[PDB]
């Protein structure tokens, strides 16, 4: 009942919060709704479908916000199945959650729509968008591999830039006076921009003869600068998934993590708050102020434990390789060194 | 406070083996060999660097007052002891059978004894079917 | 004569079936004939080469069908060169391969034409076009691919979608009244679209000095976005084709094949099946219900023996890498621990 | 049967040397030494995998009773039949020298004798020729 | 003098041929001049510069020429600096050479215009830019990786081809009526191949609000398909040329290799072509049919040195890496072996 | 005082010289003046928009040469604050710096402008951002890369550039007296290049059946050749980004490090221009030409320890992998040999 | 020839220790030993694969005359002798300091004498620089 | 000067213990025995090709002089300085503390002493504040 009831909710929390197949798929279709009322919206630009709008996007997007906060409260409500949000106090610090907040104030202006209107509509439907991702970790993710590979990136663009301004500017001088498409500096500088970039509207385009010949070099030195950063970060995401992969292959921590907990569960037992348990107050008075005796050891043990754990906690590939690697030849060193010294100590028998 | 300082350094002294305000890793050796196990150079100097705060390399009363004074709430480690459960936590759930917690935790390394983890799985496994639901065991201590 | 029947059955089977490289050329022949009848189809379509026409793509047409009941004859009569597939029954069960099952279908469709019906005729060139593939392996290897590399593969397009999106946007305010062109949001939504992803109709394009000025900015931007996706699958295409090239250049499971097969044969012989073959059966009675001492002893070893091997199917080059470092180092561990064992038994000599 | 379930319940007995229902490594290990061989921990812990279906870490009479009543076919052993002799099959072509895979087989790990591996390319080697049709022997057979 | 004179014969031959940094740059010029002459023909092509055209591209084409059998006689007359070739008879094996042939019968053609014409001119400058790469190892190179990228080039190009045909003729449907772009299937065939493509002439594209919604779809998929290959390809000679400077970074032939020489010599000594050398004979003598005794035992010896380092000759980096993993790790397994032998036999005294 | 004002000349030094991540963006900010000054020029050039631009390009342009000398100045007298410049004279060598000279030459031009122009101004204002990267780490990275990869590079273009040819050659058969389009054998040069370059301007494509059958076969070749080379550099620089952090990985320099500068501060000591020292001194007397010998010693030590230095300076992740590999398995291969002469002489015992 | 086949056959029953018409790995140790070197059974073993065309194992007089009659142009070994001597031409020019080539030759697995090195130098060093035009030498022996 | 020259002379023959004109690395192994130090042969022989140009493996009195009036400003040692010093200036902002440059420096493979590396500071750490501004004292050095 009650207890099922709280259990109930800390597991609908992580329902809400992140689902592993099955409710991923949930909001997945949560997407597929908001999504299509975007699109249902997109058709509501035009007025020759007008009439056979209102009534489906109207209706829908009502639906929408009742989802919206329907998923909303179970939100908050599942927000003391966590630690620290609890009765109303702890909770409403878990509203404090700028996500939560801006969430909610953007809910009650789509309540205000209820009763330049529809512009403002489109700009909602974008925001509501963004809501897609919660912990929005693509942004994170991407920051991470640009950030990896600032510096290439930035020479890339920079130099193909480059590129582009002396290539607009010899071009703008062969064909100024002879074409009209080119007749201010700026003028190639926007042909250029798209020509480089592969896009080709084509509304303008040399015709001197001079033109087209220094054009195709530039060409062939362009094109490529400018497709650089995408092949560059493509490859790049593939990399760090495989190597991510990797990690996963190896994580060795189940040993500090052992040892973390039970130094913590000696702790807690060691834990005045609970001094009916006695498996391992028994276990310390019989490993042998004798109470701060056995719980500042296992103070002390424990957070050593705790160090040990987070350090063992990012163990990589090459890393333990090359640990292991110095390891093992430094300890086959000890090793035949000890051999060295056994074997010597028998010769003087 | 004054009851919980004032014992502490009694405990200190005893742990401050050389009396010098601060606990030397020769203290630390002999004290846990006098517990019955046997801590290593590097161990003891561990057990410093956690507690040493100002890194002396003896562990003076008011590292060990810190140390001791914080909690498991008072550790911020949800995030670490949930790691740890799921890593021990195969398939993800929130729950690991008992026995295998016992098998691996009184089992690894600085392992416990069978009434310890016993124990654990009374606090741990709130529903006692041996499956752990070890997130609302880390939260109900860690917390 | 009836023996090399059968054999030449069963070998023409796995002829119809993978070929090394002889018959794959063969089905490539196949392929060139079928692809050609597609294209005449397309030249069909015009009404200024009807005439041209119909006799080429009719009979070859026809020949077409002709070979394709040719091989399924050989496919389904050669279905017992298996051996789950026998006499009549067997085999029927593999005319339950939905493979078969369809293909056989569209075969009897296919005769049905030999009395909008061009149309359906384009679409059945299609689906013999898909026929192409038999095992498909090729969907299976890209939704590989794929599903590894999910999340940020969705990340790229949902990013850079968004960057569409806000494009768009605010070009239509920039634009919508100064240009015909963008008229609607639709309109930038369509225009966007093709331009972020470098086809550059070219139909439509601001003119607005304030549209040009922002657009490059989100040019730059968006091209690069799209074009990710691209570069992504193709490294993890050239990344996992090395990889597997290297589990081609390690596979080491020998050792597990023939323990396996010898505890097979063991059980074989062991198998009463066959009391008449002793050369097991007499090993097993020299090595020593004696009967069922042997064979299921024979069990117990060759069922461990089918684990051992299978486990041993599959030791990966980084994986076998490491177990063995660790296992070299923690071996030389051993080997020194019983060195210090060894010279300090002599030393209490 | 009852004389299949009757006679292995006899084999059984003369593997359960302990008597408890199950076989335990450790009867694996003696038997096995009786029988010349001398099985690891883990091999006899392997052996109980195998046939232990409930996870208790000794071969109770049930699970001996469905390892040993089932049969090559029974075995779904085809493709990795072919696997073996594939990888055994360096051409590919679907024949290896009977005379290698006595080389290998009879030499290889777990290896048997020379009559073995001759009866096995007799059954094998079904035109007799050294070059076993492996893929023909292994669908008579693990069909 | 004559020995200089051959010397300079040979070391030129080598000039001519593959040249370090030097004779590349020479030839590199070389091909300054041919591909001039190519675009000065270019310009040949328009009557608007003719009179500044024939005097410049009529000369130099001549001058081309000149330095073609220069260099020819040259390769030609240095082809004894090799073994084979010499005097008249080997030399002419030599012109055997097919590339050697051909040259020569276009030479000759190119001759015969000393005296439709210019098209044939036109694929002249083509065939003789073919002349470019002497050795084509590029062309090698290409096929290399590609044979290597077989499977995975293939599904690209099929899967999206197909996605090129379904997308083609969902659009023939949906706009075919309404636009007179699409009239027949053959032309959505052609445009859809060319948006697929990202070249997008834009002269055919929809209008259908119902065409331009399933394209962008369609387009989202295509496009990505047929950059794939482009990508994949990129990154496999990246890797490639990582991997073949890796194993530049690894050969470790040396020791086979002197061996190897080692043993030549000795046979060479052991050779009774030269029974005044000694050194080797007095080597053979003093360190004991005689003399068939030596040169056999020289034969066999060197001949598995022969083999050695031929097989020495391609140790590879992980090849190396595993095959001396399981070494050392069965070293020391032997190692330790011996060392509870050693202990062992100590243990019964 | 001056100490002080000495240091901070010097940090201030490095403060325009590498600046870790704060003068950094103070420098980006710099570039952010520069490069608006470029796009207000930019629309300076038309003439609807002069009287809005005179002012702030005018007076704007003027700050930036202000903050040029600034920097500049602040350079020059910071000059000293290495070891070479000091004084007057040294610091003169640090202007014959090139690009501190060419710096200074524009520098003054600009200032030539305060009394044909405008489009010298606009060429100035391209000088001036290539002025943005000072040591032009960029163009070494790229031609680093490039050189690298050289060979495949120009396999690359030189194939698809045949392709090119051989495909502009055949549409013009196909379509030059059909298309007005192409009727110079250039015209179709010109179409070709843009096609195969995915640009696609589209004012000229075939039309002929023929043409277009011919094409599609030759797009799906050029266009992968020529996207080639783009996808290759990309995944180039990935890749040895990926390494460069892996040396990051392992430099192990340090035993090197220290015993380098170990051995110099022994020479600096045992250097004669420093004699009240003497903890070096009395090391020397103490850990035994006396003065020679003590110095020579060290100046011998102390080289080797240069060399010994600059070597281990620069140890690579497979390059060590490959030498303590081999060292560790010899290594063990010493140790086992030690390991039997010692047991068997204890054998003769 | 019959002079060289006969000959060749009575270095044959020196070498044919135990006279089977081949020439088994035992009796290339003992013959090796002889002449003083200690040849392993993989060295023999690797002897008779390079003079054993049938693979029996023995090196017979047909494989060894066959070996025999073959000389360095007969080797085919061009290509290998370049390539050996530009890996020993660190320069690549073509040439390589004699002194080194006998450092290297001489001092190098199975090392030679200074005086076989020395006639190396004189036949190899066509100019008798120290520098060996090794590609003139090895086109002068190998063809 | 003929002074610096006549007593590298007198050195020289300390050193040149066999008076060939050159040093040889047995000269050196028992001359740094003589200080103290037991320098292997490969250590001897870097030493030469430190100080041999010539190349002949003893350092005769050229190379000797050669090496002894270069100066450190005479070295280029300016870049190579600063690199060592920002591998031990961890954060690279031109400080180390002097304490852990002693940890490092006096405690690293060929270490010095406290009082070597106490004059080190005092050179080095031109302020005195235990942060030794690396760059300065190796321009004023390596300058
Ligand atoms: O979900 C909503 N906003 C939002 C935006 C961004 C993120 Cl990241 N999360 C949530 C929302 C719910 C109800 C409603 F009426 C209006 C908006
Ligand atoms: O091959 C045929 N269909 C098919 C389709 C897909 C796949 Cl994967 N395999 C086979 C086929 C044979 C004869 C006929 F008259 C018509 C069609
Ligand atoms: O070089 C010539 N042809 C050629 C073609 C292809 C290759 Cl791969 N090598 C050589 C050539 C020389 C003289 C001349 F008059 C005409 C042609
Ligand atoms: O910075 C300037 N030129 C420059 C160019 C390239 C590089 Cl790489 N560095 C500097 C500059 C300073 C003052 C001025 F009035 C004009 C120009």
């Amino acid at each position: 009942r009650n207890a099922f009831y709280r259990k109930l909710q800390n597991f609908l929390y992580n329902v809400l919060e992140r689902p592993r197949g099955w409710a991923f798929i949930y909001h997945a279709y949560v997407f597929l709704l908001v999504f299509s009322c975007l699109v249902l919206s997109v058709f509501s630009t035009i007025k020759e479908y007008e009439k056979s709008s209102e009534g489906a996007l109207y209706i829908l997007e009502i639906v929408t916000i009742v989802v919206f906060g329907v998923e909303y409260f179970v939100r908050i409500w599942a927000a003391g199945c966590c630690c620290r949000y609890r009765g109303w106090r702890g909770r409403l610090k878990f509203a404090r959650k700028p996500f939560c907040v801006i969430d909610i104030m953007v809910l009650i202006a789509s309540i205000a729509v209820l009763a330049s209107a529809l512009r403002s509509l489109r700009f909602l439907q974008i925001l509501r968008m963004i809501r897609m991702d919660r912990r929005g970790g693509t942004w994170k993710l991407l920051g991470s591999v640009v950030y990896a590979h600032s510096k290439e990136l930035v020479t890339a663009w920079y130099i193909g830039f480059l590129c582009l301004i002396l290539a607009s500017f010899l071009v703008y001088l062969a064909e100024k006076g002879e074409n009209d498409h080119f007749d201010t500096y700026a003028d190639a500088l926007w042909w250029g921009l798209i020509t480089l970039t592969t896009i080709g509207y084509g509304d303008k385009y040399p015709q001197t003869w001079n033109g087209r010949l220094l054009a195709a070099t530039f060409t062939l030195i362009g094109v490529s600068f400018f497709a650089l950063p995408a092949g560059i970060l493509g490859s790049g995401f593939a990399l760090k998934v495989q190597e991510q992969h990797r990690q996963k292959h190896f994580e060795k921590r189940r040993n500090p993590a052992a040892g973390l907990i039970q130094s913590a569960w000696r702790f807690y037992a060691t834990n005045l708050s609970r001094t009916d348990l006695h498996s391992t107050w028994q276990y310390y008075e019989r490993t042998v102020g004798l109470k701060v005796s056995i719980r500042a050891v296992c103070v002390m043990r424990f957070l050593v434990s705790k160090r040990k754990f987070k350090e063992s906690l990012r163990p990589y590939d090459v890393m333990d390789v090359i640990e292991q690697y110095s390891a093992g030849h430094l300890d086959m060193l000890s090793r035949i060194k000890s051999l060295q010294s056994r074997v010597d100590q028998i010769v003087g028998r | 406070t004054e009851e919980q300082i004032a014992e502490f350094k009694e405990a200190f002294s005893l742990f401050d083996k050389d009396g010098d305000g601060t606990i030397t890793t020769k203290e630390l050796g002999t004290v846990m060999r006098s517990l019955g196990q046997n801590p290593t150079e590097a161990e003891l100097q561990d057990m410093i660097n956690e507690v040493d705060a100002d890194g002396n390399g003896t562990i003076d009363f008011p590292e060990f007052l810190t140390m001791m004074a914080r909690k498991m709430k008072d550790t911020d480690s949800e995030e670490e002891i949930r790691e740890a459960f799921r890593v021990f936590d195969k398939d993800g759930n929130g729950y690991i059978s008992a026995a295998e917690l016992r098998h691996v935790m009184t089992n690894l390394g600085e392992k416990l004894t069978d009434e310890e983890v016993d124990e654990m799985i009374r606090e741990a496994d709130i529903d006692g079917d041996g499956q752990v639901n070890y997130e609302e065991f880390v939260q109900m201590m860690t917390a």
